[PDB]
């Protein structure tokens, strides 16, 4: 029970001011739709969400009507099956976790909408995981169905290598290598787990600039109506 | 209490001026860095050690959790 | 024949904030008063906007936080506003504490006294408050921490299904958590009242700790304008971390839900609790741990009683100096040890710094007062 | 040659009804030029990363 | 002698401008102040600029949130409605019924009679599209859901009370008091309506 | 194809990480050559890769 | 005697003579203080008062007085000694006769 810490890679959003980067993010998604959406839920990322960050209207509710969803009832008193729209959550891919289990020999697959957040090292870690797949080495092995990670805690997990070399075609026509197919899905599932990260960081520039220009400016202030004490002369006189 | 009941005081004069009529920061860098070496000079090893004491307790304790969770060659 | 000393609400005002004397030479280590109360009235606002789109319901709890952070406007600031609020609330805390401790302000005694009780009950607010997301560490924290009560002989295991109001942490303990910590902030306010009613019995204590009433300058304009200073650098504190890292004073663990099966692989408090935290850990036993854990806390009553030193004030007394910035550095590495988990040498360390804690308040400072007086034939 | 403090001084800050008037003018006219200059800060340094700089290949 | 005490030297601590003992400071005294008020007068524009940000901000936070939003319209496909009859929607909550009109229908709702109704509505000022009625499925008086095509006045018919509507969804016969709600809608392009 | 298997190479051939992989071949041929001891080769693998990779993220993401 | 290089140490260590000050102004005022202060002759009470004030507006700047002008070791009068130590025997004798 050693452990492999995993190391810092120069995401295009590191710095304080750098934004992420938004065609990542497009390419990111369809990582997730093609590759993780029928093992992973992902609850709180609505199809209305990517809308003016990676998607327009018009796409978004393309991308919308493309799944199904139950909703109910009706006039007659049943739970019907209908096209989704933009105020639809992305689907999960059981009916429960119990379901979930079965499917997956006993291991219950995270839900990835905070995955960023929920893990130390957030998309530094993600990333090490998803190439760091490797061949174990001598003495090990673990029961049949769990797999040799060095960057998971405990050396093993029970998940088989998701991404490999063209595991999917993507719509702008980047190569999809494993690492560059990697790098994708962890800035969008930075964004998945931090919407604001734009906004946030905006702000922090424009706070940093107001407070450049106030504290001296009120510090100016105190030093001048305290001038009168530090200036004083006191002088002793008894008879 | 208030002003005119605080206590006793005779035979001291204070003189003061107009905080118009002077500087905000009179000799600020000139003055003021080396008062702020006298000062930091003053309190060193009286604050320092301590915390000196502490980044080693720090650093011994936490290479010393990473060799014990290593093997033994035996 | 102002309406400043007149009006019966003015006056209050006028003595209390404008025309009060306080000492001429007063440091910034006073400052963290002021900053208290923009902390609690902080607090209240961004509590009461947050709480206008939460549930205690356990099935929708972790999802109404959520949906604060991504649906409601300007939610996600007003939420890490709260969150590092809260820390920015323990940072003024141990400052405020470190300054009576030094300056020796603790012989103002009720002052004392009440500034004990106003810590406790922000400590209680702050427990239940991190149980509100209902998160793997708001829930088996609160399961750990509350369920140390058990450890009292023959009453204890009934007080704490009572105070659950179950078998477990369950449904109504997120419900009856979410109205102690609406109802404390306000019992807070209170209290802090009467902890100022009581200081400006005598006015402020000063750094040279010798009395001050030869040079008493008013509040208005000289202690206005650096409280206004003092705010505008804690906002950018605040700021600074909201903005730029709004998660680093936090714990990854708190993003998942609450599982009562799928335990956290090393289970801790807040980062203000960590030093009591580690003290409790170095006792073996386990209500000799909890009476440990009251007394680290408690002590605070203690410290008047312990005064030895002839001077007030331990500016000039170099031997306390240094036993004072030891104890701090004590405090510090408790906090290190709380973080880690139960093994060599962590174990050791923190025993020992444990020791070193109550060694140090009642046994060296003391005796570190009387070695001072009788170098000065007192 | 009154300087350019004391203009400043005789026609906005003597009186204390101008010297409000001139805060409320003067904050309107700071606001649009912060915001819009601080936004381009940002935008500059996140060329080509922004949805507002990638809008224009689906419309 | 008081005449002994001669003031301090504060040459060090002098603004630039009344350093010249033998010149006036009132030539002076116009600028000087003017440097410092600036500076409070600065500083008042900044506060100013930060706590309308903070303030407006959580009065945002009370207004509709982005789901709430998303709920607040919903789009409906004309081509699927034929002409005569009546479809139904979920829309805040409640039903939504959208009719497509006949020529028949039109000029029928026309030529009523304004008096003799309840509540006084025109049919050309109850709706924008002549073969387009849009309508809220929630009876007025104490509230039901109206069933299409039937009644005495050929529109919507009640079976709590007994209300009738006619074809334009104005009340008849029966003791509902105002006549069934028109919401607030825009037609988009000739073949989609957005309502809300 | 990958960019990344090329530049997994490229640090590899540094003293630091030739001098982790000589550290795992010795006990590669050390726990296969003995019979039945429960001790394996985990720790060594971490080494190596821990020096490898700290190098693949200083300049991977150039390609990319 | 021996420890008085010691003692001659901590005074400079302790440093209140670098505001100007006697050890007898840093005197903690409880109510024997109190009285002893009440007692004092005009010459000594002034003294002590200005003593004070200028020690206080030299902690408000941060700043400490020139060298030559600091409280010599030996020039150290324990000026409040004979009525403090009146004062407090005063005390205990009717502590005494109330018991
Ligand atoms: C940091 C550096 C520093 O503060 O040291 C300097 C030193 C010199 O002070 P004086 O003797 O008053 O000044 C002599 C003339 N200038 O200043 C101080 O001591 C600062 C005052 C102490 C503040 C205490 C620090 C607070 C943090 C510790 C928390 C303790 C909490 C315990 C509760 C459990
Ligand atoms: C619009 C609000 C402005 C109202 C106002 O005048 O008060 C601001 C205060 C007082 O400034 P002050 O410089 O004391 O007053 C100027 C007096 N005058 C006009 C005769 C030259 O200045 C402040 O203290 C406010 C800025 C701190 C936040
Ligand atoms: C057919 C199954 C399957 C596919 C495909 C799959 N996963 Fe998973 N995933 C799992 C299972 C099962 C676990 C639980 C493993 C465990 O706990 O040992 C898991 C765990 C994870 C974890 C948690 C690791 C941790 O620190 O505990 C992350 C992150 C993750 N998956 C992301 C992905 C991403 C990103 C993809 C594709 C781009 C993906 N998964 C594809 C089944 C899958
Ligand atoms: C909600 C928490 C608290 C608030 C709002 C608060 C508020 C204040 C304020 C405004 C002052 C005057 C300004 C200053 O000297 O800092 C003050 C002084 C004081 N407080 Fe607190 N306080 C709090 C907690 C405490 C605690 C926990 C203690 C001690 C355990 C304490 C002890 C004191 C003392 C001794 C003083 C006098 C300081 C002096 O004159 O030198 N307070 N408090
Ligand atoms: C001394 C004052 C207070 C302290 C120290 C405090 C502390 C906290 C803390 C630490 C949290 C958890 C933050 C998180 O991790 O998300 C929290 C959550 C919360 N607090 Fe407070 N709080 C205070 C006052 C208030 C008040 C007055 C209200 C309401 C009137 C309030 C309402 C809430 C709500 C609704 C939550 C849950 C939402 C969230 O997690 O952010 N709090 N509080
Ligand atoms: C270059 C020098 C290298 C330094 C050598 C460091 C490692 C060698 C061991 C040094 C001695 C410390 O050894 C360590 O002591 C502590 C303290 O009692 C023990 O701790 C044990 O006893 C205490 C007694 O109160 C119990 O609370 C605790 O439950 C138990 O674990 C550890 O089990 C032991 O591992
Ligand atoms: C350094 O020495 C002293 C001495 C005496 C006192 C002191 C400091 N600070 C006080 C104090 C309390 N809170 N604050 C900050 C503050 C918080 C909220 C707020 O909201 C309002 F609505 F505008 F009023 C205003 C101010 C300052 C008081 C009472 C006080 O008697
Ligand atoms: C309405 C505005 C309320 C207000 O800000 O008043 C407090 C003072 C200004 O008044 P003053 O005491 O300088 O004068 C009042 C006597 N006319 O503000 C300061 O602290 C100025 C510090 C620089
Ligand atoms: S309820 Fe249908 S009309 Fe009265």
């Amino acid at each position: 029970d050693l452990e492999l810490h995993p190391p810092s890679y120069p995401w295009s959003h590191r710095g304080l001011l750098s934004s992420l980067d938004h065609t990542s993010i497009r390419r990111g998604f369809q990582v997730y739709k093609q590759v993780c959406s029928s093992c992973h839920s992902m609850d709180y990322v609505a199809y209305r969400h990517l809308v003016g960050v990676c998607y327009t209207e018009d796409e978004a509710k393309a991308l919308a009507e493309e799944v199904e969803v139950q909703d109910g009832p009706n006039e007659d008193g049943e739970m019907f099956m209908r096209p989704g729209k933009l105020s639809d959550y992305f689907p999960k891919p059981y009916p429960n976790p119990e379901a979930a289990r079965a499917a997956n020999n006993g291991a219950l697959p995270p839900d990835l909408s905070y995955i960023v957040r929920a893990r130390h090292g957030g998309e530094d870690y993600v990333f090490s995981l998803l190439t760091g797949y490797c061949e174990p080495p001598t003495g090990v092995s673990l029961r049949e169905g769990l797999y040799f990670n060095p960057y998971f805690p405990g050396q093993a997990i029970g998940m088989a290598p998701p991404i490999y070399n063209e595991v999917l075609e993507f719509d702008d026509g980047t190569p999809a290598t494993m690492s560059q197919v990697a790098k994708d899905v962890c800035t969008f599932l930075r964004w998945a787990a931090e919407p604001e990260h734009d906004h946030r960081k905006r702000m922090g520039l424009k706070m940093l600039l107001m407070m450049g220009l106030l504290l001296p400016l009120v510090y100016a202030m105190k030093r001048h109506k305290w001038s009168v004490l530090k200036s004083r002369k006191l002088a002793y006189r008894p008879p | 209490r208030q002003f005119g009941h605080l206590t006793r005081v005779r035979h001291v004069i204070t003189y003061s001026l107009s905080p118009f009529e002077q500087r905000a920061f009179p000799h600020y860098f000139s003055k003021g860095i080396p008062n702020v070496l006298r000062r930091t000079r003053a309190c060193i090893l009286r604050v320092a050690p301590p915390f000196v004491a502490f980044y080693l307790v720090y650093t011994w304790g936490t290479q010393e959790f990473e060799k014990s969770k290593r093997k033994n060659p035996a | 024949t102002n309406i400043r000393k007149s009006h019966p609400l003015m006056k209050i005002v006028n003595n209390a904030f404008i025309d009060l004397p306080a000492p001429s030479n007063i440091s910034s280590w006073w400052n963290f008063g002021s900053l208290l109360g923009i902390c609690l009235i902080l607090q209240i606002l961004t509590g009461l906007f947050l709480a206008m789109h939460y549930t205690s319901d356990t099935t929708t709890a972790f999802s109404s936080v959520t949906h604060i952070c991504r649906d409601v406007n300007y939610g996600w600031i007003i939420r890490y506003m709260h969150a590092n609020g809260a820390s920015m609330f323990f940072i003024c805390l141990y400052m405020h504490v470190g300054r009576g401790l030094y300056y020796g302000s603790y012989t103002f005694l009720e002052t004392w006294n009440i500034g004990v009780i106003l810590l406790l009950t922000v400590m209680a607010t702050a427990f239940m408050g991190y149980v509100l997301p209902w998160g793997q560490m708001s829930f088996w924290g609160a399961t750990v921490i509350t369920n140390l009560l058990s450890a009292i002989p023959y009453i204890g295991t009934n007080l704490v299904e009572w105070i659950w109001g179950g078998f477990s942490v369950d449904k109504a303990t997120l419900t009856r958590f979410f109205a102690f910590h609406f109802i404390l902030p306000f019992i807070i306010m209170a209290i802090a009242m009467v902890h100022l009613l009581f200081l400006h019995e005598t006015g402020s204590n000063n750094p040279t700790g010798i009395s001050s009433d030869v040079d008493k300058i008013p509040f208005h304009p000289y202690y206005t304008i650096k409280d206004i200073l003092g705010a505008l650098l804690l906002i950018l504190a605040l700021m600074l971390l909201v903005l730029f890292a709004p998660d680093l004073l936090g714990d990854p663990d708190n993003y998942t839900p609450a599982n009562p099966l799928n335990t956290p692989p090393h289970i801790k408090p807040e980062w203000y609790f960590l030093f009591a935290y580690a003290i409790l850990r170095s006792i073996p036993n386990k209500l000799g741990g909890v009476l440990a854990l009251a007394f680290s806390i408690l002590i605070l009553a203690l410290i008047p009683l312990l005064h030895t030193s002839k001077q007030r004030s331990m500016m000039f007394r170099p031997l306390s100096q240094c036993l004072f910035w030891a104890l701090v550095a004590d405090l510090l590495t408790l906090t290190w040890i709380g973080g880690q988990p139960v093994e060599h040498p962590y174990i050791t360390i923190g025993q020992l710094a444990s020791v070193l804690y109550f060694l140090l308040i009642l046994v060296l400072m003391p005796t570190a007062g009387t070695i001072e007086n009788k170098l000065l034939k007192w | 040659a009154p300087t350019l403090t004391a203009r400043l001084y005789s026609l906005l800050f003597r009186r204390t009804s101008t010297f409000a008037l001139t805060i409320v003018v003067g904050a309107l006219f700071f606001e649009r030029a912060f915001d819009q200059g601080a936004d381009a800060i940002y935008e500059h340094i996140n060329e080509g990363k922004l949805w507002k700089h990638i809008k224009h290949k689906y419309e | 002698s008081h005449t002994d005490i001669k003031v301090p030297d504060f040459s060090d601590y002098r603004r630039p401008e009344v350093l010249d003992s033998t010149k006036s400071s009132k030539e002076s005294s116009e600028a000087r102040k003017g440097f410092s008020y600036l500076v409070t007068a600065t500083t008042t524009v900044g506060v100013a600029y930060a706590a309308k940000n903070v303030v407006s901000q959580f009065v945002s936070s009370m207004s509709a949130s982005a789901d709430v939003l998303a709920m607040s319209k919903i789009e409906i496909k004309l081509s699927d409605i034929p002409e005569g009859k009546n479809m139904a929607f979920k829309w805040r909550g409640k039903p939504l019924f959208v009719r497509h009109r006949t020529k028949k229908e039109i000029d029928q709702e026309a030529a009523v009679e304004v008096s003799q109704l309840r509540d006084p509505q025109h049919d050309l000022e109850r709706v924008k599209k002549p073969e387009w009625v849009i309508l809220i499925g929630v009876c007025t008086h104490l509230g039901c859901v109206p069933i299409a095509n039937a009644g005495d006045f050929g529109g919507y018919y009640c079976p709590c009370h007994g209300s009738h509507y006619d074809a334009s969804g104005r009340i008849r016969k029966g003791p509902a008091p105002l006549n069934l709600e028109v919401p607030s809608y825009e037609f988009t392009s000739d073949d989609m309506v957005i309502v809300g | 194809v990958d960019p990344l298997t090329t530049v997994r190479e490229q640090c590899e051939q540094l003293e630091k990480c030739v001098k982790a992989r000589e550290r795992l071949e010795l006990c590669d041929e050390r726990v296969s050559s003995r019979s039945q001891t429960e001790e394996d080769c985990t720790e060594e693998l971490l080494d190596f890769l821990h020096a490898r990779d700290h190098c693949v993220a200083h300049k991977l993401f150039n390609s990319l | 005697r021996w420890l008085e290089g010691i003692r001659k140490w901590y005074y400079n260590a302790a440093g209140f003579n670098k505001l100007g000050l006697m050890r007898d102004d840093t005197i903690h005022e409880n109510d024997d203080v109190k009285e002893a202060i009440r007692r004092l002759p005009e010459n000594l009470y002034d003294d002590r008062v200005f003593r004070i004030k200028r020690a206080l507006d030299l902690s408000m700047r941060q700043q400490i007085l020139p060298k030559e002008q600091w409280t010599k070791y030996e020039e150290d009068k324990s000026y409040l000694e004979p009525y403090l130590k009146e004062v407090i025997r005063e005390r205990k004798e009717r502590e005494e006769w109330a018991k």
